[PDB]
């Protein structure tokens, strides 16, 4: 509450960063993962769009939290 | 440079602050209108207006893409065909019902996922356009302020402090930019959780019902064939099974929505009040310490004491120069010029039993080194200061401190705006606190009784916490009632009632009357009065009722639990060593006077119940009586008669009318229903 | 009784003064109570009809009124109906009995008593009260001798007062029997001879005029008996208007009450049992008649009253009266269908009944641009007009103050004999005098005057907002004003909603509406576009203000320029919305000089004297705050009360509108033919119920008004009233600071005493002593003054369904004040349940019967179910709720041990919601809400909202049949059924869910309350298949959780603590654990193991802890280490002792334990 932060940027923790990739891992040995559901970001009559890859929901149930 | 510094604080926090409550019964949004100019939203439906925008397109103008969804065609299901057996195609009937659930579940999370994919991260990324708006709006006027302190053509070598208050203004600045962001926040996701719900399941809910009925036509015909198997009983649950449910429709379940209100309200109190707190002083164990756990260099007086208090041991300061209580300051209770700050403490100040103190003012807690605040206590008000270099602020409670009664008083200090006081909850008064600006000393926070010429007299504190943000209207309520979360029921003083301890008993009407018995040999029964008036004279020359009148009457229960009175408890009052009670025959049917086990003619239903149907926090109960056959239940309350030769009197009677009719009648008739349980309470004596 | 004989209550006496022909005439009266007199007939002295010029704005004056046997006879039976009325409650029959006994002071010379009523002896009467006079809405009490009336010696005056005809203020008609209490307690002043002479008056209101700076002086008996809340700021504890006349009348009371105590109750034979009478009549003291006022009286009676300004508030606005037919529309209950369903008929018939109105400052807008005129009439009380000398040369009392002058006794008329004085008999027989001193009766006064205005005043808004024409013509509505003061159109109306205009801007009586869903929807659109236009607030920068409305400057002209209210307020500040009072007066407070007194006690007794002076000075600082306060009240709030009430009726103006819209829709539907005679009825009986729909938001939208003006007008007095207060303190208090030290000087050399005592304890610091400013004050006296003037219906609880037991017998009851007739059968039990009583619906004839004679349904009415549920066996289909009558309605029930939802109206539409969230015999706090304004079903279980479901396309489901509450398949617990008036949100279900955990009780896995001593099953909250079992198979015993499950054998585990006292377990106690068995080995922790060890010493103490977000869970923590299930590690998960680790704000699921 004192620490006078003039931004609220966090660096990820690596010990976190490859724990998300366990849990892939986990799903692969578990024949787990389809790539079927996935959010095709390609929208053309927007016309802005942010333009961004496929994301699988496989992805953001890994990830957790409220996108999942 | 400090001038207008604070002024710009003071019109970006309250100007980003700007929202519009439209009251639409559950939906009430709360727009912030300045997103009409800052983001072109709303200019093409409605040009100029941003809040009626919203309101002919809710999220057709706040969003760029509607999507106009579409589902497959959904086939129906079907079953297997073979010499199956009776207990197993109960079986398959009830795992097409239950198949026929899922797919509708399943179909709702497909329209959920696609809203969140099509209509949610739309809402995002506009959140994210407004953060970058209101971040570069914050910036550019960091590059005006400072700026402006590359030109400090009035003094030399002094632009270090000017420097500081600088980038303590950038950090309000982006304070009050979080906050209007978490505004916007608030009223998109309603939104957006509004367009999920409302406008995008009904269109799925009309598939789903054609394959429901689909799989209906095709179970049914399923059960004309194999019924032979079944036998005429099953076959006929079955159909009525498959008749009730393969007609309605599955409720869409959002308790899983990732973004909900359950999940913003369920933790307000830790988010909004709680996570600010720097200082709580209190008593745990039997000992006193910081409750929030942030400091521990709080050290105490050799005559400092621990006396019964509001809700658990309460702090007593004896006033005797030795029960000195300081708390050695470190950098959380440092404020600074911009820091807004309040200060919230429970406190029970004596009546003053003798006439040596009045107009000499003493302070209770004091951080002020002839720089800084200081609550002090004047004859019977309660005096707020602050006093920077050269400029002060003194508000003063109105009176009642020094009534005996714990009164929560809540200093809000938005150093922008203005200083407020509130006791119980209620605003007394605001004062303009933009002309002070260093109330900073690093000497302890002092809690002690100096300047007072009684040595006896004391004061009792609990719960005295410190925030580092100011709590406006909506917080201190909410903290007020936090103080009452438990249901117990609260005496005259404030404390909660309790199980074996004699209390003078009186009602709110008629003060100064406590409550005695009186008996009738012709009738046989022993009836409860009101007592003589009498009142007390103060110091100050002033009349008030007496509270210590008549009889002590004894709060019980069935079995002498010795707990704490609650809500709805069912207590036995024993005034004198005799139970009250109500007539339990026929005897009594002229308004069900009260009488007590004194008399033996007539059976008294004993049990009666301490209610609260008010407001939790106030002093007073109402006396439900117990429903036998013979009386309908009432409510405790006092009529003045003279029913037979005897006397006039103040007779107490059971009143079943204004039980049934107690929430309509107005707030001055409920007076006659409320009864105060007087304790007997140092700080408060007629002698 | 209009034709009895004669003796006891019919007699037949000579009237006291002459007729109007010039000689007395016999009439015959009615002894209603003891001394108190009635004649149904006008009053004698005043003439029955008098010229144009003598009539006063708001009369009736007609001649043929109360002249004949049938109308005597109504004026008889209205009377019994409203003095029976008084008499109902206490504090009515003691201000009865008051004026029974009380007789004005007997005449000397052999105690003659007062003036009474010759018969051709004399027949005791207190007060006549006649027939009305010459203007039947003026209730007059007119004492036949002023001259006595005033000394105190009493008078026994005549009243003449009329009950049939009331004004209405609002949309509620006012109390006839205010009327009559207020006509008694000016009698009874008479009776004690305390009357204020007509020449001490007091400062009442700024007079509403436009040229006029005056104030509106009222009569100190009027602003006594009229008390509200101009009553309480000028009688608080420091009296600093006490005048003369508080102490003059207490003075002559003291002789008056000695010279009886001496002289007439010494029992002379004259006195003929006068002495009990008088006994009582001077027991009484008149601080406590000062303390009767016409609002508590209101508020004795339950009757509303427009507390802030009673003698002016009634009178702003066009004088209508509506007729009372007393034995139908009037019993001993007040109005027999409330007071805001009175529904009487309007006073205005073409023969008598002439209501002669002159409007006061008949106000026409002028524009010299456009050829615009715009008359509008302006309505101001009778008070007379004084000029501001009263607050000019207002000179404070240093001595007089505190002393009780008066004292507002919360206990009204309480301390006299009820049952003594009427036991008394009434006094007969013996000579009465007659010194008829002329009262006046002649006056005359001022006529109406026209005078123009350059601005459009609000009472020109508030007349364009009418709708001014027939009903067979459109209505048109605009938000261009000047389109509406050019009266071009004649049926254009101005409105300053622009969402309601923009609906009618493209809507056509011909085709807009053309089938019944349609009307109903649309129907249902106005009703949510007036919704959102007034109910809209914003949050305001100026301090003091929570927020603000900003239709208010649309409405009533105010700051209405092109720039928006809010920014308007801003720059032209809140001194904008008031006609600046510019001859303010501050007062200047002088302190007097101490003088030399001179006792050798102490030391010339310095102490005491400056006390004294300090508390006087003190004292007299706060009576020119109190002198501020009601200057402020009459000069500034008078100007915001005056706009709550020009902004009710504009509201009040825009509903009526959308009423008058409405009717006419259901204009083209009777008279052309387009819907059959069963839809017909519908739309009639729907909106004829949508009338006191639109009619609640409404008031909702006024009671934000209520809010900001107060704001508004504390605001003022704020920073504009009280800083020029405190300065005249500021220069006033150094004076009393610089004589102090002047007299203190004394050369005596006692230089300690006086430099370190005297010098600080009895001087002013600073201002900070006395400020005595609170806004918790201000807003007592401004909250609510004139409330429910819309409707008295709000957001409430019309069914809450308690219950009771006694010995083996039941009884169900509405608790929520409406008193519904619950009906049920005795075979019911109720049995204890979730922090309150269920009932057990065992059987399928066991029912609960909730009528719903009050609760409508109809598709503007919102509302919601709350109730604690559980099945107690398993049943897989039974029924909850039933209001369903012909297929028509809502219903709750349990399918497959789903909760099912179904409900439909009676256009055929049917809405179904299948809840899949398994009931599995567990308390569940199943709370449902039906919001039909956005057309939501929201259904919140444990306080978590899951459905949401729109229920757009269902209608009206109103039934007849009442609701009826049977399982009719299995046994279930009902517990706290609430059924309420307004549909429950998110924050306000949170809230009321966490209540039922308000106990701090801990509970068991079903949801009953834990209890000490009993023995459960415990399950770790993780592996519920899994029982925790104690392991005697190794030396070392321990408690855990076994996977292999070749034998089962449950053990039980309850919670016991040293002393056997308690017996239910609350949160946050120290508790052991005991498992069953021979041995009955209790749990003790060894290096964090959970062992089993025997002996009663040797145990540990756990505190339990429970999470709000899984409510049938414990946490057995030990310091700061809760109990935890360890690691599998030989399928045995035994259980340890581990520091508690948080997810999400709250531990993991492992340290929270069930029981079953």
């Amino acid at each position: 509450i004192v620490n006078k932060f003039v931004k609220r940027e966090f660096a990820p923790d690596p010990a976190s960063t490859l724990m998300h990739e366990l849990v892939h891992v986990t799903h692969n040995l578990y024949g787990i993962s389809n790539r079927n559901f996935y959010y095709n970001f390609d929208t053309g009559k927007i016309e802005t769009s942010r333009q961004q890859n496929s994301l699988i929901f496989e992805e953001l149930l890994t990830f957790g939290g409220i996108d999942s | 440079f400090y001038q207008w510094l604070r002024s710009i604080v003071k019109d970006f926090s309250d100007e980003t602050g700007k929202i519009d409550v439209i009251d639409k019964s559950s939906d009430t949004l709360a727009i912030v209108p300045y997103i009409g100019p800052l983001l072109n939203i709303g200019n093409d439906i409605r040009h100029g207006d941003f809040v009626g925008a919203i309101e002919l397109a809710g999220i057709t103008a706040l969003l760029e893409y509607v999507p106009e969804f579409t589902i497959p065609i959904l086939v129906g299901l079907e079953v297997i065909g073979g010499e199956l057996a009776r207990e197993q195609v109960e079986a398959i009937v009830n795992n097409a019902l239950d198949k026929r659930d899922q797919k509708w579940a399943e179909v709702y999370n497909i329209t959920k996922a696609q809203w969140w994919g099509t209509i949610h991260l739309q809402i995002n990324t506009r959140l994210a356009h407004t953060y970058k708006a209101l971040s570069r709006q914050a910036n550019a006027i960091k590059m005006n302020m400072e700026f402006q302190l590359a030109n400090y053509k009035g003094n030399i070598d002094d632009k270090a402090k000017i420097k500081n208050a600088i980038s303590e203004t950038e950090i309000l600045l982006n304070k009050s930019v979080e906050q209007a962001m978490k505004n916007t926040e608030k009223f998109m996701i309603k939104l957006s959780n509004s367009y999920l719900t409302k406008e995008m399941i009904p269109k799925v809910q009309d598939n789903l019902k054609n394959f429901d009925l689909e799989t209906k036509k095709t179970l049914d015909k399923f059960i004309k064939e194999k019924e032979d198997i079944l036998g005429t009983n099953l076959s006929s649950s079955l159909r009525r099974k498959v008749s009730i449910r393969l007609n309605k429709n599955i409720a869409f379940d959002i308790n899983d929505i990732p973004f909900s209100e359950f999940d913003d309200l369920i933790n307000q109190y830790k988010n909004e009040i709680e996570d600010y707190e720097v200082l709580n002083l209190g008593a745990e164990d039997g000992k006193i310490k910081d409750l929030s756990g942030t400091t521990s260099d709080i050290n105490i007086g050799s005559d400092i004491e621990l006396a019964d208090g509001r809700e658990n041991k309460a702090i007593k300061i004896k006033g005797s120069e030795n029960s000195t209580i300081k708390i050695a300051m470190n950098k959380y209770l440092r404020f600074s010029a911009t820091d807004n700050f309040s200060i919230s403490f429970w406190i029970k100040h004596p009546k003053p039993t003798n006439l040596l103190n009045n107009g000499i003012e003493y302070t209770l807690v004091e951080n002020f080194n002839q720089r800084g605040w200081k609550i002090s206590i004047q004859d019977s008000k309660l005096i707020w200061y602050l006093r920077d270099h050269n400029n002060s602020i003194k508000i003063v409670t109105p009176d009642y401190i020094a009534f005996n009664g714990w009164n929560l008083i809540t200093i809000t200090n938005n150093r922008s705006k203005g200083s407020i006081v509130y006791v119980n909850g209620s605003k007394i008064e605001e004062k303009d606190i933009s002309s002070i600006w260093n109330t900073e000393v690093d000497d302890p926070i002092i809690f002690r009784l100096k300047n007072n010429r009684d040595t006896q007299a004391f004061t009792l504190l609990d719960q005295f916490s410190i925030y580092r943000k100011e709590l406006n209207q909506n917080e201190v309520v909410k903290l007020y009632n936090y103080y009452f979360n438990s249901n117990y029921i609260r005496d005259i003083w404030g404390n909660p009632l309790q199980y074996n301890k004699k209390y003078y008993l009186q009602t709110q009407d008629k003060p100064g009357k406590g409550l005695i018995r009186e008996y009738w040999s012709s009738f046989g029964y022993d009836y409860v009065i009101l007592s003589d008036s009498k009142t007390i004279t103060f110091p100050n020359n002033i009349r008030y009722g007496a509270l210590y009148n008549g009889s002590k009457v004894l709060i019980k229960n069935s079995k002498k639990l010795d707990g704490l009175v609650r809500n709805k408890d069912f207590i036995q009052l024993e005034i004198d060593g005799y139970n009250m009670g109500i007539s339990a025959d026929r005897f009594n049917e002229d308004t069900n006077y009260i009488g007590t086990t004194y008399g033996t003619t007539h059976d008294l239903t004993t049990d009666f119940e301490i209610i609260q149907r008010q407001e939790k926090y106030r002093n007073y109960c109402q006396l439900k009586t117990p429903y036998n056959i013979f009386h309908k239940s009432g409510l405790m309350s006092t009529e003045t008669s003279k029913p037979t030769f005897h006397d006039y009197r103040d007779w107490v009677y059971s009143s079943a009318w204004y039980f049934q009719n107690y929430e309509n009648l107005n707030l001055r008739k409920h007076t006659k229903t409320n009864w105060y349980f007087i304790p007997k309470d140092e700080g408060w004596d007629e002698d | 009784i209009d034709s009895p004989i004669d003796n006891k209550n019919i007699i037949e006496f000579i009237t006291f003064r002459t007729d109007t022909s010039g000689i007395q005439k016999k009439i015959k009266a009615y002894q209603i109570a003891k001394h108190i007199w009635v004649v149904p007939e006008r009053y004698y002295a005043e003439p029955l009809n008098i010229s144009d010029e003598y009539k006063i704005d708001g009369g009736i004056y007609n001649e043929n009124y109360l002249t004949t046997d049938k109308e005597r006879q109504e004026y008889l039976d209205a009377i019994c109906i409203l003095f029976k009325r008084i008499n109902n409650v206490i504090e009515g029959k003691k201000l009865l009995s008051l004026l029974s006994s009380a007789s004005p002071f007997p005449f000397k010379d052999d105690t003659n008593k007062y003036l009474l009523k010759e018969a051709l002896k004399f027949f005791t009467s207190n007060i006549i009260l006649f027939g009305p006079g010459t203007n039947i809405s003026k209730n007059q009490v007119l004492p036949l001798n002023g001259d006595d009336a005033t000394s105190g010696v009493g008078s026994v005056s005549e009243i003449c007062y009329n009950p049939f005809f009331t004004k209405k203020f609002g949309e509620y008609s006012l109390d006839p029997v205010i009327g009559l209490i207020e006509c008694l307690l000016k009698s009874l002043y008479n009776l004690y001879g305390i009357k204020v002479s007509d020449d001490i008056k007091i400062p009442y209101k700024l007079q509403r005029a436009l040229n006029t700076d005056k104030y509106s002086y009222i009569n100190l008996e009027e602003a006594l008996i009229f008390g509200g809340n101009d009553y309480k700021i000028f009688t608080e504890k420091p009296y600093w208007l006490s005048n003369d006349y508080f102490l003059k009348s207490l003075n002559t009371f003291e002789e008056n009450k000695a010279k009886y105590e001496k002289d007439l109750k010494n029992d002379p034979n004259l006195n003929n049992e006068l002495n009990q009478y008088l006994q009582q009549k001077y027991s009484f003291s008149i601080s406590k008649i000062w303390s009767l006022n016409l609002t508590a009286f209101a508020d004795i009676f339950n009757i509303n009253i427009p507390t802030s300004f009673l003698a002016s508030i009634t009178f702003w606005d066009r004088s209508q009266y509506y007729k009372i037919n007393y034995p139908n529309d009037y019993n001993i209950d007040g109005f027999v269908n409330g007071q805001w369903n009175t529904n009487l008929k309007n006073i205005e018939k073409d023969n008598n009944f002439i209501i002669f109105d002159k409007p006061k400052q008949i106000i026409t807008y002028i524009n010299d641009i456009f050829n615009l005129r715009y008359t509008s009439n302006l309505y101001e009380d009778n008070l007379d007009i004084e000029s501001n000398n009263y607050y000019l040369n207002f000179m404070f009392e240093y001595d007089k103050g505190n002393n009780f002058t008066i004292n507002q006794y919360k206990a009204l008329l309480d301390t006299l004999d009820n049952d003594f004085i009427d036991s008394l008999p009434p006094i007969q027989g013996m000579n009465a005098q007659n010194k008829l001193t002329s009262l006046p009766i002649i006056s005359k006064g001022t006529d109406t005057e026209n005078i123009n205005s350059e601005l459009l005043l609000p009472i020109h808004y508030l007349k364009s907002q009418t709708y001014n024409l027939d009903m067979y013509s459109s209505i048109k509505f605009t938000t261009n004003i000047y389109e509406v003061v050019s009266e071009k159109n004649s049926e254009l109306v101005y409105t300053f909603l622009p969402h309601i205009n923009e609906i009618m801007e493209n809507y056509s009586i011909n085709n807009t509406i053309k089938t019944e869903e349609e009307f109903y929807n649309w129907m249902e659109n106005l009703f949510i576009n007036y919704s959102i236009d007034i109910l809209e607030k914003r949050n305001s920068i100026i301090p003091g203000i929570t927020a603000v409305l900003p239709w208010i400057g649309k409405a009533l002209n105010i700051l209405n320029t092109n720039n928006d209210f809010e920014e308007e307020l801003q720059l032209s500040g809140i001194k904008g919305l008031i006609k600046e009072y510019e001859n303010f007066i501050i007062p200047d407070m002088i302190v007097p000089d101490i003088p030399l007194d001179n006792m050798p006690r102490t030391y010339d007794d310095i102490d005491k004297k400056l006390s004294e002076i300090y508390t006087k000075n003190k004292f007299l600082f706060l009576k020119g705050y109190y002198f501020i306060v009601q200057e402020w009240w009459t000069t500034y709030y008078i100007q915001f009360i005056e706009l709550k009430y020009l902004c009710s009726g504009a509201i009040n103006k825009q509903q009526q509108l959308l009423i008058t819209v409405l009717e006419k829709q259901l204009f083209y539907f009777t008279n052309n033919g387009l819907f059959p005679f069963d839809a017909m009825e519908r739309m009639i009986n729907e909106f004829n119920r949508s009338i006191d729909i639109f009619s609640r938001i409404s008031q909702q939208a006024l009671n934000n008004v209520d809010i900001f003006i107060n704001e508004c007008a504390l605001f003022i007095f704020n920073n504009e009233v009280y800083p020029l207060f405190l300065n005249n303190v500021e220069n006033n208090i150094n004076k009393a600071n610089d004589n102090v030290l002047n007299y203190i000087n004394k050369a005596t050399s006692l230089t300690e005493e006086q430099i370190k005592e005297l010098t600080v304890k009895y001087t002013f610091s600073s201002i900070a002593e006395v400020e005595f400013f609170n806004e918790s004050y201000f807003k007592k006296i401004t909250n609510m003054d004139i409330k429910n003037i819309l409707t008295n219906i709000k957001n409430i609880n019309n069914l809450i369904l308690s219950g009771s037991q006694i010995n083996d017998d039941i009884t169900i009851f509405d608790e929520s004040g409406n008193n519904l007739n619950i009906k049920f059968d005795p075979s019911i039990r109720i049995v204890d349940g979730h922090t309150n009583v269920a009932f057990k619906l065992d059987k399928s004839s066991q029912y609960i019967n909730i009528p719903t004679e009050n609760i409508n349904f109809s598709f503007m009415e919102s509302f919601s179910i709350d109730f604690w549920l559980k099945i107690l066996d398993s049943t897989e289909s039974t029924t909850l709720l039933n209001c369903i009558e012909d297929d028509i309605g809502w219903k709750l029930s349990i399918q497959n041990n789903n909760l099912l939802w179904e409900m439909k109206d009676n256009l055929g539409n049917n809405f179904t919601s299948l809840f899949t969230f398994n009931i599995n015999n567990i308390w569940h706090n199943i709370t449902l809400s039906i919001d039909r304004l956005t057309n939501t079903f929201n259904c919140f279980l444990d306080g978590k909202l899951i459905n949401t479901d729109n229920i757009s396309n269902i209608f009206s489901l109103e039934t007849n049949t009442p609701i009826e509450i049977q399982s009719d398949n299995g046994a279930i617990l009902l517990e706290a059924f609430s059924i309420l008036n307004y549909p429950l949100q998110q924050q306000e279900v949170l809230n009321r869910y966490r209540e039922a955990f308000s106990n701090n009780y801990t509970r068991n896995y079903y949801g009953d309350i834990l209890k000490y001593n009993e023995n459960y099953q415990l399950y770790n909250k993780t592996s519920p298949d899994k029982e925790v079992k104690k392991v005697f198979t190794n030396d070392k015993d321990y408690i855990a959780i076994e996977y292999n499950q070749n034998t089962n054998n449950p053990t039980f585990f309850s919670l016991i603590q040293k002393e056997q006292s308690k017996i239910y377990v609350e949160e946050n106690d120290e508790v052991y654990i005991c498992v069953q068995g021979d041995p009955l080995n209790y749990i003790t922790i060894d290096n964090n193991q959970a062992v089993l060890t025997k002996d009663i010493n040797l145990a540990t103490s756990f505190k339990l802890k429970t999470n709000l977000n899984k409510p049938n869970s414990l946490i057995f923590s030990e310091n700061s280490q809760a109990l935890r299930l360890s690691n599998r590690l030989n399928d045995e998960n035994y259980i340890l002792l581990d520091l508690v680790s948080k997810l999400d704000d709250e531990p993991l699921n492992i340290f929270y334990w069930e029981f079953i």
